[PDB]
C-alpha cells in the first residue's frame, strides 16, 4: 500500500529520497503523513522508517 | 488522507549563498554551492 | 507538473521532470531568465531522454542568465510556426516570431516544424527545364523548374550574388508564392535581401524566415524546419507553385555538429555527427515536388574550406537534380559567375529533354575545357609554343569559351557597376556553336569577357580595335 501511493504521490517520493537533509527530519515527515497514522501495522511503519 | 500529505510537506518546506572551492588548476575552479547561480 | 533545469552547458539544457511528466523527443519547453539585462523566456527543443526522468534539449535562445532548478514548462508539442496566406511580405525568425511586426501571425493556423517527407507513390521526377538567362547555367548546368537546384562553393566565391541572381531572373516574374530561409548567414545580408524584396515589389509574394550565424546551434538548426514548414503549407494546402531559397543550408548541418558532441554522440569522421546523412536525409527530402504540387528549391551549400570531398558536401551532392558548383580557381582568375563548367553537373542535360543540338554543343565545350585544363601545366612549363598547331587552336577555343562563360549579372553591378545582361537559350546555344567550331578565333579574348550575348560580343570587340 505504501509503495503504491508513493508511486502515484510523486512529490512526496522526491523529498523522501533525498539524502541531504537530515534523516531525523525525514523519518519524522513520514511519521507525521504517511506511515504515523493510526491505522498501520507497528512492524512494516518501522522497516519503511528504516 | 492524501492531504495532510501536502500539509506534512509544506510544513518540512517551511522549517528549512556561499560556495567552495572544491578543486582548481590550470585557471579552472570547480566549486560547490551556489545554487542560484 | 513542471520540470526544473538541473545542468546547463552551452547551449544543452538537462532537464528534470516528475514521473509520467516527461515531454516527448522534440517537444518545446519553457523556461525564464530573469536577470533583468539578459531576461527572456528560453524555448528548449527535446533532444534526448536521458532516463531517470531527464530530458537534454536544446536550447534556441542563448542560455547567459540561466539558472539551475528554475522551472521548466511543457507546452505538449513541437516547435510551431504561422502558417497561410499572411506570412507573405513578413520576415520571421525560427520560433514563428513576426520580427518586422511582432505579434504579427499569432492568430494564424500553427504547423508544426518537425513532418514527415512525403510518401514514396507521390514522388514524381521532374524533368522541365527552367531557364535562367545565365549562359554557363543556362547550356552546362540547365535548372529544372519543380526540381532540387544547389549552388555549391566555398566561402565567397558567389554564391549569394547568385542566389540573389536567382531571385531576381525567376522570382520576379513568378506566379506563385517564394520563401527564403536564411539559415544561419549574415544579418546584414538578411537586412539587404529584405529591402531590396521591398524595392522590387517582390516582397509582398515572399516570406522570409532568418536564423543568423549569431543565434545558438538550436535556431539555426530549426529555421531551415521553420521555413520548409511554410513552404509545405503552402505546396500541400493553397496548391500554388512555390520558390525555395535557402542560403545557407551547410548552416542547419553545422549547428547539428556543434551540438553533437555535447550530445554526448561520439564524434564521426572529420569532426561531423554520426547522424549527419540521416538528418540531412530527413531535411532534404521535405523539400521536394509532389506529384501536381511543385517546389523549385535553390540551395546555397558552403564546402569547407574548398574541400568538396568534405562529408557535408559530399552528403548534400547526392539530394540534388542540379547543381551548379562554383570554383575557387575561377574566382581569382576573375571570371563571374565563378562556376566550373566541369565540375557541375544537371539531370536534364540529356538529348531528349534539352534537345540534340543543345546536348551536343554542351559536349563540344565541355570537352574542349578538360582538354585546356589538361594541357594548362604544360602551357605554365614549357609554353604554348611547343604545342601541336591542333593543340594551339584548341586552347585558344577553350580560353574564349572560359571567357564567354563569364557574364554581368544584374545582381553583380553593385560590384562592377556595369549593369547586368540576360541571354535567351537559344542564343547561348548557337554563340558556343560558333565558338566551338572557331568562328570568333579571330576575335581577343578580353572581348569574350563579362558579356551577354553576340551583339555584346561584337559591340566590345569593336571596342577593342576587332569586327566581329
Ligand atoms: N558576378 C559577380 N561579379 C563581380 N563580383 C562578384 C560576382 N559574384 C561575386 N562577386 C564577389 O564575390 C563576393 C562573394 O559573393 P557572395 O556570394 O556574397 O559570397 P559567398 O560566395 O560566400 O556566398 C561578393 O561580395 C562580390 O564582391
Ligand atoms: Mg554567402
Amino acid at each position: 500500500r505504501f509503495g503504491r501511493v508513493l508511486d502515484a504521490e510523486p512529490r512526496l517520493s522526491a523529498l523522501l529520497s533525498d539524502y541531504t537533509t537530515p534523516a531525523e527530519g525525514r523519518v519524522a515527515l513520514l511519521d507525521k503523513a504517511l506511515t504515523g497514522r493510526p491505522g498501520v501495522n507497528q512492524t512494516a511503519a518501522a522497516l519503511l522508517s528504516q | 488522507s492524501a492531504a495532510d500529505i501536502e500539509g506534512a510537506i509544506e510544513d518540512y518546506v517551511s522549517s528549512f549563498e556561499i560556495g567552495t572551492v572544491i578543486d582548481a588548476g590550470d585557471g579552472i575552479a570547480h566549486v560547490e554551492g551556489l545554487p542560484s547561480v | 507538473t513542471a520540470g526544473r533545469v538541473v545542468r546547463i552547458t552551452g547551449p544543452v539544457v538537462d532537464v528534470e521532470f516528475p514521473r509520467g511528466s516527461v515531454p516527448e523527443l522534440f517537444n518545446a519547453l519553457h523556461a525564464e531568465i530573469t536577470f533583468g539585462a539578459l531576461a527572456k523566456t528560453l524555448t528548449l527543443e527535446v533532444a534526448q531522454h536521458l532516463g531517470d526522468s531527464l530530458v537534454r534539449c536544446i536550447s534556441m535562445q542563448p542560455t547567459d542568465g540561466l539558472v539551475r532548478g528554475v522551472e521548466v514548462t511543457d507546452t505538449g508539442a513541437s516547435i510551431s510556426v504561422p502558417v497561410g496566406d499572411g506570412v507573405k511580405g513578413h520576415v520571421f525568425n525560427a520560433l514563428g516570431d513576426c520580427l518586422d511586426d511582432p505579434g504579427y501571425g499569432k492568430d494564424f493556423e500553427h504547423w508544426s516544424i518537425h513532418r514527415k517527407p512525403p510518401a514514396f507513390s507521390d514522388l514524381e521526377p521532374r524533368t522541365e527545364m527552367l531557364e535562367t538567362g545565365l549562359k554557363v547555367v543556362d547550356l552546362l548546368t540547365p535548372y529544372v523548374r519543380g526540381g532540387k537546384i544547389a549552388l555549391f562553393g566555398g566561402a565567397g566565391v558567389g554564391k549569394t550574388v547568385l542566389i540573389q541572381e536567382m531571385i531576381n531572373r525567376i522570382a520576379r516574374n513568378f506566379g506563385g508564392t517564394s520563401v527564403f530561409a536564411g539559415v544561419g548567414e549574415r544579418t546584414r545580408e538578411g537586412n539587404d535581401l529584405w529591402v531590396e524584396l521591398a524595392d522590387a515589389n517582390v516582397l509582398k509574394d515572399t516570406a522570409l524566415v532568418f536564423g543568423q550565424m549569431d543565434e545558438p546551434p538550436g535556431t539555426r538548426m530549426r529555421v531551415a524546419l521553420s521555413a520548409l514548414t511554410m513552404a509545405e503549407f503552402f505546396r500541400d494546402e493553397q496548391g500554388q507553385d512555390v520558390l525555395l531559397f535557402i542560403d545557407n543550408i551547410f548552416r542547419f548541418t553545422q549547428a547539428g555538429s556543434e551540438v553533437s558532441t555535447l550530445l554526448g554522440r561520439m564524434p564521426s569522421a572529420v569532426g561531423y555527427q554520426p547522424t549527419l546523412a540521416d538528418e540531412m536525409g530527413e531535411l532534404q527530402e521535405r523539400i521536394t515536388s509532389t506529384r501536381g504540387r511543385s517546389i523549385t528549391s535553390m540551395q546555397a551549400v558552403y564546402v569547407p574550406a574548398d574541400d568538396y570531398t568534405d562529408p557535408a558536401p559530399a552528403t548534400t551532392f547526392a539530394h540534388l537534380d542540379a547543381t551548379t558548383e562554383l570554383s575557387r580557381a575561377v574566382f581569382s582568375k576573375g571570371i563571374f559567375p565563378a562556376v566550373d563548367p566541369l565540375a557541375s553537373s544537371s539531370t536534364i542535360l540529356d538529348p531528349a529533354i534539352v534537345g540534340d543540338e543543345h546536348y551536343r554543343v554542351a559536349q563540344e565545350v565541355i570537352r574542349i575545357l578538360q582538354r585546356y585544363k589538361d594541357l594548362q601545366d604544360i602551357i605554365a612549363i614549357l609554353g604554348i609554343d611547343e604545342l601541336s598547331e591542333e593543340d594551339k587552336q584548341l586552347v585558344n577555343r577553350a580560353r574564349r569559351i572560359e571567357r564567354f562563360l563569364s557574364q554581368n549579372m544584374m545582381a553583380a553591378e553593385q560590384f562592377t557597376g556595369q549593369p547586368g545582361s540576360t541571354v535567351p537559350l537559344k542564343e547561348t546555344i548557337e554563340a558556343f556553336d560558333k565558338l566551338t567550331k572557331g568562328e570568333f578565333d579571330h576575335l581577343p579574348e578580353q572581348a569574350f569577357f563579362l558579356i551577354g550575348g553576340l551583339d555584346d560580343l561584337a559591340k566590345k570587340a569593336e571596342s577593342l580595335g576587332a569586327k566581329l
